[PDB]
């Protein structure tokens, strides 16, 4: 009854979760759905217990009564005394990234260009840049701004999915899961690296982790950081070292959500599971690492050091922050 | 403001 049912989004996450379930001696077991929204429905129905979510998905889940349990914490700079599990999270930087060779593309000349998004409804990929664009254009027709896009989750016949590529067989175009070649932070950055799009909306860490040999994956292995620039809201372009002064927003960290009635038990099982399979886990890398997936960010971001306790038993609006919840609410007025 | 999407 202490068994926790994780929800895997698509078949790559399902494989990873089945490995975790075998290694955990079924203390964790797996349900799978094709999209994050479908996993949120399985948790609402009580057919799964928990999954990790981007902050835009935490807004969907929290409007439905699910609660944040633990947050991803990556490597920090201040508070190094404090154990990872007890350290306040820092947010991550939402950025707009372009190629250096695409000279004279700036924030102010994005109209009619090609865009790459992590997925509809996600923080850096969609809520932050589209919220900003709707506000600045004074128009809700955000499906007409870029000439073509990959925005997984949108209608596959629309311009918002025109650049999406589907799976190895070219099926599942635009699905919001890792089967879509251009899904998520890594897929939207690959869409820009391959010059399918002109801009990608990702986070600062994705640029660094997929350049300069930080990834050995085939499409990333030869990318150089200096070949990219960030688009700043004042119309300037900066090197990717300057994200602290050239971002679109600071996003709340991805976090595990559950029904309120199972939160305490999900929390206790995850704190034990990361002791085993987390960053310096007893059985990681020997048997299984919960926070690696060959850069694919399956079930958790690969840069995750631990899942950390939340201060103040926060509601989902307190965890997201009032600035971000208000930004989302305004954007969702459009559709 | 107020409704779960499902
Ligand atoms: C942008 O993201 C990168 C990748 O996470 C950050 O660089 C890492 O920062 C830590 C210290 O915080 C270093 O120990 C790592 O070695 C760095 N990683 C890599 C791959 O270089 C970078 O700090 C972030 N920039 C900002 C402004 O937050
Ligand atoms: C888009 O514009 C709206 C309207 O200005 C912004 O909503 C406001 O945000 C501030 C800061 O959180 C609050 O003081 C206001 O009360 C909000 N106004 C309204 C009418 O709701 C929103 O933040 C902007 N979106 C983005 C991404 O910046
Ligand atoms: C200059 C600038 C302009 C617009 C935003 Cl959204 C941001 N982002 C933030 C920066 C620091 C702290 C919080 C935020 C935020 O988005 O809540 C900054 Cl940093
Ligand atoms: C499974 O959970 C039980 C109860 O908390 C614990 O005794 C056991 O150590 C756990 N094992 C693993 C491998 O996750
Ligand atoms: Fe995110
Ligand atoms: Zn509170």
């Amino acid at each position: 009854y202490t068994r926790v049912v994780w929800c895997a989004v698509g078949p790559e996450e399902q494989k990873k979760c089945q490995q975790w379930s075998q290694q955990s001696g079924q203390n964790v077991t797996c349900a799978t759905a094709s999209t994050t929204d479908d996993c949120i429905v399985l948790v609402l129905k009580g057919e799964a217990d928990a999954l990790n979510l981007d902050g835009g998905y935490i807004y969907t889940a929290g409007k439905c009564g699910l609660v944040p349990v633990l947050a991803e914490n990556r490597k920090s700079s201040k508070h190094s005394s404090l154990d990872c599990v007890l350290r306040p999270t820092e947010g991550y930087l939402a950025v707009a990234v372009v190629k250096k060779a695409n000279e004279g593309l700036t924030w102010n000349s994005l109209k009619d260009k090609k865009s790459c998004h992590t997925a509809v409804d996600r923080t850096a990929g969609w809520n932050i840049p589209m919220g900003l664009i709707v506000n600045q254009t004074g128009s809700c027709a955000f499906d007409e701004f870029f000439s073509q896009s990959c925005a997984p989750g949108a209608d596959p016949k629309s311009r918002l999915c025109a650049l999406c590529a589907g799976d190895d067989q070219g099926l599942d175009k635009c699905v919001p899961n890792s089967k879509e070649k251009y899904y998520g932070y890594t897929g939207a950055f690959r869409c820009l690296a391959e010059d399918v799009g002109d801009v990608a909306f990702v986070k600062n860490d994705t640029v660094w982790e997929n350049t300069n040999g930080e990834s050995t994956a085939d499409w990333a292995k030869n990318l150089k950081r200096e070949d990219f620039r960030l688009l700043c809201l004042d119309g300037t372009r900066k090197p990717v070292t300057e994200a602290q002064s050239c971002h679109l927003a600071v996003a709340p960290n991805h976090a595990v959500v559950s029904r309120s009635d199972r939160a305490a038990h999900v929390e206790q099982v995850l704190l034990h599971q990361q002791a085993l399979f987390g960053k310096n886990g007893k059985n990681c890398p020997d048997k299984f690492c919960l926070f690696k997936s060959e850069t694919k960010n399956l079930l958790f971001n690969d840069n995750t050091e631990c899942l950390a306790k939340l201060g103040g038993r926060p509601t989902y609006e307190e965890y997201l922050g009032t600035e971000y919840v208000t930004a989302i609410a305004n954007l969702k007025k459009c559709s | 403001l107020e409704a779960c999407a499902f």
